[PDB]
C-alpha cells in the first residue's frame, strides 16, 4: 500500500543515444547591439 | 496622427542614442547598455523639417489601435 | 462498501511535461487606455 501510485512504475528506455541539442544554434553570429 | 511627437532612436552600432523632437536633432552617447553619464555634451542640431520626421508603416489599419504583425497572429497554429 | 464510487479509482498519468501556457500571451503590448 505504501508504494507510490498504484505500483505501475515505469523504466525510461533509450536507443543508445546521448543527444546534442546545440548543432545549429551556436553558428549564429551576433549582428545586433549585444542585448 | 500622421507623424509622431517625441521619438527615441537607437543606432545599430550601439554607441549613439538620439531623440527626435520637432525641429532639433538631439544626440547622446551609449558606451554601455544601461548608463547615461552626464559628463558628455549633448549635441543639438537644427536641421529644420517641421514635425518629427518619422512615418509609420502600419501592417493592418484598425479603429482602436491594437497594431499587430502577421507573425504574432498565427503563433498558436505554428 | 465505504470506498468512494464503485472502487474504480484512476491515476493521472503524464508524458514527463510541466507545461507553460503563457508563451505567446505576454508578448502583447497594451495599445489602449489601460482598462
Amino acid at each position: 500500500r505504501f508504494k507510490r501510485s498504484g505500483g505501475l512504475m515505469t523504466v525510461s528506455t533509450s536507443r543508445g543515444e546521448e543527444g546534442r541539442p546545440w548543432a545549429g544554434k551556436t553558428a549564429y553570429i551576433r549582428y545586433g547591439d549585444g542585448l | 496622427d500622421e507623424y509622431p511627437k517625441y521619438a527615441l532612436e537607437l543606432a545599430n552600432n550601439g554607441k549613439t542614442v538620439r531623440l527626435y523632437t520637432d525641429t532639433d536633432y538631439y544626440e547622446l552617447r551609449m558606451p554601455s547598455p544601461g548608463n547615461f553619464p552626464n559628463e558628455q555634451v549633448i549635441k543639438k542640431v537644427h536641421h529644420g523639417v517641421g514635425v518629427c520626421p518619422f512615418v509609420r508603416y502600419v501592417n493592418m489599419m484598425d479603429l482602436d489601435g491594437f497594431t499587430m504583425g502577421e507573425v504574432e497572429y498565427l503563433v498558436p497554429v505554428a
